[PDB]
């Protein structure tokens, strides 16, 4: 709580939050799991959600998340990038071919989209 | 004319007898005629289809070439 009110505004901004889903799948197999559909262990969504719903923003206070999010293999459709897709209301993705068309920023004008 | 060169220009003539002969120029009339209609019924049939076909459905193969699954 604020001094005397709630408290300010929280600015958040994480980096390469696949990493973590890749941590998981390090030892995925370990667990004794089988496999899920690829590689990655199929309680990813949980885990996932687990990690997404810890940052919403409640009646006290307000959180802001950044979150950059490496894409493999470029592939916008593996489980995880789509999975985590889910959970933003603003859809920030770049294109390689138009970086290397040179243009910065590489914001691809069509997929990127907003809630607001 | 001239003492050694004669010529005609003509405005249209045929190696002919009398005029009844316009049944024969009216052969090659519409010989080149059907020639005329021959280049479309080609032209637009195989370039304008064919092409038309080839860009067609291929955006759906270009926006899968990574996947992997």
């Amino acid at each position: 709580k604020d001094e005397n009110g709630k408290g300010r505004d929280v600015l958040l901004f994480v980096d390469n939050i696949y990493r973590y889903t890749l941590a998981g799948t390090e030892v995925s197999a370990l667990l004794g799991r089988m496999p899920s559909a690829v590689g990655y262990q199929p309680t990813l969504a949980e885990e996932m959600g687990v990690l997404q719903e810890r940052i919403t923003s409640t009646k006290s206070g307000s959180i802001t998340s950044i979150q950059a999010v490496y894409v493999p293999a470029d592939d916008l459709t593996d489980p995880s990038p789509a999975t985590t897709f889910a959970h933003l209301d603003a859809t920030v993705v770049l294109s390689r071919d138009i970086a290397s068309s040179g243009i910065y920023p590489a914001i691809d004008p069509l997929d990127s989209t907003s809630r607001q | 004319v001239q003492p050694h060169v004669v010529t005609v220009l003509a405005d249209t003539a045929i190696r002919a007898d009398n005029l009844d002969e316009a049944a024969i120029l009216e052969a090659r009339k519409n010989a080149e005629q059907l020639l005329a209609n021959q280049k479309s019924d080609l032209d637009s049939a195989a370039a304008l289809a064919a092409l038309a076909e080839t860009a067609a459905q291929l955006e759906t193969i270009r926006k899968i070439k990574n996947r992997a699954q």
